[PDB]
């Protein structure tokens, strides 16, 4: 019925389109338990949305950076910070740290046993920590604006967008490590050099990614 | 009924109830009632504060051509201290919206004047006052509704331009449209700039990227310019 | 949750302020008056450090105000943090001993009036000489109003009392802010921010310093 | 339930009646140290008297470290004033702490045999007429008679609250202790010392920039 990741092969049980952005691929079985699956979707979510994060920020220095505005490359970029601004890098990474860990831990025990976080034992917050569904926090804090206490179809549309544009991301994520380990230079250098030159400027002759050639 | 696109369906969330209900909401942003009715009184405000933006920098240049709206902020001279100036207006704006905040979450309870016991708000709705704030209505009632939030929509718009313009000619209002009915085929934005796979250029950002404020160095940059086209 | 006047109109205050105590706005956001046992004790602390705090504030704004006009004494001249460090008839040393006492004796009186009303309403040495027996903690009354201005409209009386407390609480909260900030008197300060409100402001002086 | 991790399994003999009955009852026993009755009831007793000993011990290093500082007082350094006190002293080390464990063993003898039996240090006849004041309330741990002179416990609706503060304040305190020993071999310098060169600049002073709680940094 619904289209499937490798069209003519009939999708596995524990993969049955209700979660979003659902296309039947799982030949290693990793999520057929429910538990195993449950936690699978929302370290895919995660990693979704901060790859997202990544993506977005990657591409907006690397367009300041073309243009002359001295924009340093992302790979630069944190040597750029802690130099220019004097910035203690193990202080930063404890605060980060501090800051991630409070987080991910009210994650992590309110994935544990649902709902634990609204008990009011975090200065009397009660409705903002009780999560809609699993790796969706619905609330006034995560979604002021309320998009998923409304119009049912548009959320479930607005959840296919994110599935969706948070594997492009994870890809795109990867695309930036092997261009700049391949390349040695940006994404939008890449894409210009490309875009100069595309019948001889391409991975099949970067001399790099295929070593026969 | 008008619409922002005829003979289409309007969502299922706008009924045609609020004034300026033209069935325009693509993301949905407003099918929550409760998101909706805080974001009515955020149009509303951003509406009335357009409106006054833009008349305020139209009778600027006006009435003074030879001082730029953006510079406005940075070559006015007054006996009143800027931190003085700044305090009394973090006072008095933060007394006003804390009042309106008040009426949003819990409307009919700061309508009551707190020196005079005399003077009451009359009962009204949410993000339309009335009483003192509403001296004279020459018209009618939903009519002007309408017509105020048209005219907000307008002014934002307008600000957005004005921004932007200052930004990319360094020119007021008046003198970008003197400017661009000279030279109308090669003063539009499409005429300082274009975009194509092996070429990139945007114009320059004519707002100087710091401003000496008495040895302050303000920053003053170009509101996104590395995504000009 | 009454129609007594709030220092939010419209907000929800919490129900245990009735209004029966003196000065009653519902203002408590970290609910520290929850407990019936603390705040029972919480509105004598406030009254005391009320009363002191009235005290000092009068006393420090009076002698700096005299000693700017033709009225002259030994003391002038003389800050209120630099009183310490005078040349009086005994050293700091006696003299808080001596105060030591009578502030035990007086706070003990107090205290044992307080955990029990009316039980320390007689004089020790006199037996005839006491104080009525109508008295709640707080409000002696008796010798200690010798001008019967309680017999009045009492609310209003504890209201002005209760407001003019926190008042001076603030003051003298600001006249240490501004001791340690500035490093002069407040009545300077004053007269410096009365020159010229402008720029003379806790924003700008504060920058200056940065 | 007021819970030291919200949503976490709280332990089954932490939920008990007289588990719950402690001051300071977070359900926080990772370990699963208080799963024994007897073994909790000690471990509450250890607790209290830990709790009492670190808060006399880092009231005795903060505060005459904060008139230190000051002019109020010139007391030395908490890892130096047994030198400075030993110095000028009347006795050496080994006399005072012999005195010292005799005199805290008799104590500690009497509290024990209180702790293994309550209210059995009230045995007729055999401390000069002060036995009958050496048994101590019903709970374990919190005596009364010559201890308590101001009688501030025969309030019970603050009893309940006055052991909160005195549990918590004293799991504090032996957290501070635990700070002034490893800020001792971390940077060199006191307690008071470390907090003004920390408030002097945060954000390069702390933890993470002496190279000796970071190794791998
Ligand atoms: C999340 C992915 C991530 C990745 C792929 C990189 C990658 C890089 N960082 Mg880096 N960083 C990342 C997160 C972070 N960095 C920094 C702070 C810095 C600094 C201060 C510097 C770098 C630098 C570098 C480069 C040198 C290799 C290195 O240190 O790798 C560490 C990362 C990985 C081995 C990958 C981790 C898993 C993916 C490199 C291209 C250096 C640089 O730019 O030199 C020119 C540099 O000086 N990063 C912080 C904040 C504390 C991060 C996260 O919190
Ligand atoms: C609410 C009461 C009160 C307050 C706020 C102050 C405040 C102050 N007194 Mg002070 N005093 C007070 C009561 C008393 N003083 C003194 C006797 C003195 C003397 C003799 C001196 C001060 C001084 C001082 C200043 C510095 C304090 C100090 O040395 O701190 C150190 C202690 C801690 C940080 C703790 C100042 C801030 C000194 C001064 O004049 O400095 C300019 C000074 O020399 N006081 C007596 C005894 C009669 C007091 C009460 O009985
Ligand atoms: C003859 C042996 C004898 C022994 C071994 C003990 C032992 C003890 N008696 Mg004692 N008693 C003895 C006889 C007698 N006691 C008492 C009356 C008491 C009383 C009234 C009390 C004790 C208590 C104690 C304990 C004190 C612990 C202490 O101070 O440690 C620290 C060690 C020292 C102070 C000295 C150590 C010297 C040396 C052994 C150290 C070198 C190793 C302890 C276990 C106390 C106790 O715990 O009661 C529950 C207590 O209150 N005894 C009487 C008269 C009735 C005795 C008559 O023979
Ligand atoms: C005073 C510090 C400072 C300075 C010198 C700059 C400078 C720059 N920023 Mg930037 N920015 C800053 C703070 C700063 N930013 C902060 C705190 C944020 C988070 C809100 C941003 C978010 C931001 C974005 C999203 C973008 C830039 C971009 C740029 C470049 C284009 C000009 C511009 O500002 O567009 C204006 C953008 C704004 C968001 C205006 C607000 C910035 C002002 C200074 C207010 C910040 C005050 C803050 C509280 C301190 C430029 C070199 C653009 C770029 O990278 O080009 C490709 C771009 O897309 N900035
Ligand atoms: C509880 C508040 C309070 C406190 C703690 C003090 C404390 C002090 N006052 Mg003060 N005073 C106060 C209230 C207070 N006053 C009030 C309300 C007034 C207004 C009537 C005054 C008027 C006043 C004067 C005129 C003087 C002081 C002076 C003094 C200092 C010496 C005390 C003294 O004069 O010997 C005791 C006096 C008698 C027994 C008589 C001393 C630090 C002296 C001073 O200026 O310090 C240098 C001084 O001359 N006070
Ligand atoms: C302006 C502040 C203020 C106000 C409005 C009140 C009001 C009241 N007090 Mg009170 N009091 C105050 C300050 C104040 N007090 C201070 C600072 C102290 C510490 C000395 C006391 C200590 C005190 C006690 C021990 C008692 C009262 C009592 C009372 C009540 C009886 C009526 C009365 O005192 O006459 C009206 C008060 C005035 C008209 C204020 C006159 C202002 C003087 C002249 C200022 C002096 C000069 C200045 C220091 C410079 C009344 C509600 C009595 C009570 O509760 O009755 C049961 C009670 O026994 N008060
Ligand atoms: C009785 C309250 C009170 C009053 C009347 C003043 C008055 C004054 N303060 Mg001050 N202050 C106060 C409390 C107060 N303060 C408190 C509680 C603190 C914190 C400890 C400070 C800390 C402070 C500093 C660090 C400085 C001043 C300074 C000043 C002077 C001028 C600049 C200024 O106003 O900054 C702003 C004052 C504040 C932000 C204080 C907060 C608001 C207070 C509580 C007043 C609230 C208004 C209230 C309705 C009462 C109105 C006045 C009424 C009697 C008519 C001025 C005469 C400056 C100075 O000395 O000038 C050279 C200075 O640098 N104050
Ligand atoms: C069980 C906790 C504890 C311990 C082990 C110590 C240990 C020590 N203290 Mg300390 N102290 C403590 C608690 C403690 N204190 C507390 C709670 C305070 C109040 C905040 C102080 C305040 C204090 C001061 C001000 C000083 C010390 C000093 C000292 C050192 C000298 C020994 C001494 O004082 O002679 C033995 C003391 C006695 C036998 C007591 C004799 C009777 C005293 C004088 C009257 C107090 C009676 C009162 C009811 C208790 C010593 C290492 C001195 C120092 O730094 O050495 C250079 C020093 O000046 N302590
Ligand atoms: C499904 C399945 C199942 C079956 O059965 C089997 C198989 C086949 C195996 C499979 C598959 C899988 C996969 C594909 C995976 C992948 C993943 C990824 C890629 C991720 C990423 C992911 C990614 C990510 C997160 C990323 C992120 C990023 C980021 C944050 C960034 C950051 C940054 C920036 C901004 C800039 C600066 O300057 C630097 C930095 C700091 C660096
Ligand atoms: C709960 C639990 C259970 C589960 O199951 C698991 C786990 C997690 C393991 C856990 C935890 C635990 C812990 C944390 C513990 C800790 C403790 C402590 C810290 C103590 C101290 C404690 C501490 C203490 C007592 C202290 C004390 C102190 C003192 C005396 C001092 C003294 C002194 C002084 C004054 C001064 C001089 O100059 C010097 C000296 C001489 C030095
Ligand atoms: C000048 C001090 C102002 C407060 C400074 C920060 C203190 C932080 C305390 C925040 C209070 C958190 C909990 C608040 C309300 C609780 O939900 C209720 N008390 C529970 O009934």
């Amino acid at each position: 019925v619904r289209p499937v990741w490798f069209p003519g092969n009939p999708p596995p049980a524990h993969l049955d389109g209700s979660l979003a952005g659902d296309y039947g691929f799982d030949p290693l079985f990793l999520g057929q338990e429910p538990q195993t699956l449950k936690w699978y979707v929302q370290a895919e979510l995660v990693h979704g949305r901060f790859a997202m994060l990544g993506a977005a920020g990657i591409i907006l220095t690397s367009i300041g950076a073309k243009v002359g505005l001295g924009f340093p490359e992302w790979y630069d970029a944190g040597k750029v910070v802690v130099e220019k601004n004097n910035i203690d890098f193990p202080t930063l990474m404890v605060i980060q740290f501090y800051l991630m860990g409070w987080a991910e831990t009210k994650r992590w025990y309110d994935f544990k046993n649902p709902g634990s976080q609204a008990d009011g034992s975090f200065l009397g917050f009660t409705e903002e920590f009780k999560g809609l569904e699993n790796g969706y926090p619905g609330g006034r804090f995560f979604d002021p604006m309320g998009l998923s206490r409304g119009d049912a179809a548009k959320y479930q549309e607005y959840k296919q967008k994110e599935v969706k544009n948070g594997r492009l991301a994870m890809i795109a994520c990867l695309g930036f490590a092997a261009q700049y380990a391949a390349t040695g230079k940006g994404p939008l250098d890449n894409l210009a050099d490309h875009l100069a030159d595309p019948n001889h400027v391409n991975f099949a002759t970067n001399g790099v990614s295929i070593p026969i050639a | 009924r008008p619409l922002w696109l005829p003979g289409s369906t309007p969502p299922a969330h706008l009924k045609g109830d609020l004034p300026g209900d033209f069935g325009f909401d693509p993301l949905g942003l407003g099918a929550n009632a409760e998101s909706l009715k805080w974001f009515k009184e955020s149009e509303l405000v951003h509406s009335r504060w357009a409106m006054a933006a833009v008349a305020g920098i139209l009778v600027q240049e006006i009435v003074r051509p030879d001082v730029f709206w953006y510079n406005a902020g940075k070559e006015v001279e007054s006996p009143l201290g800027p931190l003085g100036l700044l305090a009394v207006e973090f006072f008095l704006m933060h007394w006003v919206e804390v009042r309106r905040w008040q009426d949003l979450r819990k409307p009919g309870s700061v309508d009551q004047d707190p020196i005079f016991s005399q003077y009451k708000l009359p009962p009204h709705e949410v993000g339309y006052p009335g009483g003192v704030f509403a001296p004279f209505i020459p018209g009618d009632l939903a009519e002007l509704k309408v017509k105020e939030i048209k005219n907000g929509r307008l002014a934002m718009l307008a600000f957005v331009g004005f921004v932007m313009a200052a930004q990319v000619t360094g020119k007021g209002p008046i003198a970008a449209l003197q400017e661009h009915l000279a030279d109308p085929w090669g003063t539009t934005i499409f005429s300082k700039a274009a975009v194509v796979p092996g070429q990139a250029v945007a114009p320059p950002c004519k707002i100087p990227a710091s401003v000496s404020y008495k040895g302050i160095e303000i920053p003053t940059p170009c509101f996104l310019q590395g995504l000009w086209p | 949750d009454a129609a007594l006047p709030s220092w939010m109109p419209g907000a929800d205050l919490p129900g245990y302020l009735n209004g029966t105590l003196p000065g009653d706005f519902g203002f408590d956001p970290l609910y520290l008056g929850q407990d019936p046992v603390k705040l029972k004790w919480y509105a004598q602390a406030e009254l005391m450090n009320a009363r002191f705090a009235m005290l000092a504030v009068a006393g420090i704004l009076v002698p700096e105000l005299l000693s700017n006009i033709g009225f002259s004494w030994p003391g002038a001249g003389v800050a209120w943090y630099d009183a310490g460090k005078f040349e009086y008839f005994a050293p700091a040393s006696s003299l808080f001993g001596v105060q030591m006492l009578l502030f035990a004796w007086v706070e003990i009186r107090r205290y044992q009036d307080f955990v029990k009303p009316g039980s320390a309403n007689q004089d020790p040495i006199f037996t005839n000489n006491k104080l009525p027996d109508g008295n709640e903690p707080g409000y002696p009354g008796g010798i200690f109003d010798p001008f019967g201005w309680s017999k009045g409209d009492i609310k209003s009386l504890k209201l002005k009392e209760i407001k003019n407390g926190r008042l001076a609480m603030l003051a003298f909260a600001g006249f240490i802010g501004q001791a340690y900030t500035t490093g002069t008197t407040p009545l300077k300060n004053l007269s410096t921010h009365l020159a010229d409100p402008w720029s003379t402001t806790v924003w700008q002086n504060d920058l200056a310093r940065l | 339930r007021q819970s030291w991790l919200p949503g976490s399994q709280i332990p089954a003999h932490l939920d008990t009646p007289a588990a719950q009955a402690l001051a300071g009852n977070f359900g926080f026993d990772p370990l699963g140290l208080g799963k024994d009755p007897v073994a909790l009831r000690w471990y509450q007793q250890a607790e209290l008297i830990h709790c009492r000993t670190a808060m006399a011990g880092v009231a005795g290093i903060l505060i005459p470290g904060l008139l230190t500082k000051a002019g109020a007082l010139n007391v030395p350094e908490w890892y130096d004033a047994g030198k400075v006190a030993i110095e000028n002293s009347f006795a050496p080390w080994g006399s005072l702490l012999a005195v010292q464990l005799f005199l805290c063993g008799f104590v500690e003898a009497k509290r024990w045999q209180d702790i293994r039996k309550p209210g059995s240090q009230g045995e007729p006849g055999s401390f000069l007429g002060f036995e009958a004041s050496l048994k101590g309330t019903s709970e374990l741990g919190y005596p009364g008679g010559p201890f308590d002179p101001l009688g501030l416990s025969k309030e019970a609706d603050k009893w309940a609250d006055w052991k909160l503060k005195e549990v918590k304040n004293g799991r504090l305190a032996m957290l501070a202790f635990l700070g002034f020993v490893a800020q001792k071999y971390a940077t060199g310098a006191g307690p008071v010392d470390n907090l003004a060169a920390h408030l002097k600049d945060p954000w390069h002073v702390n933890y993470a920039t002496n190279g000796v709680s970071l190794p791998f940094l």
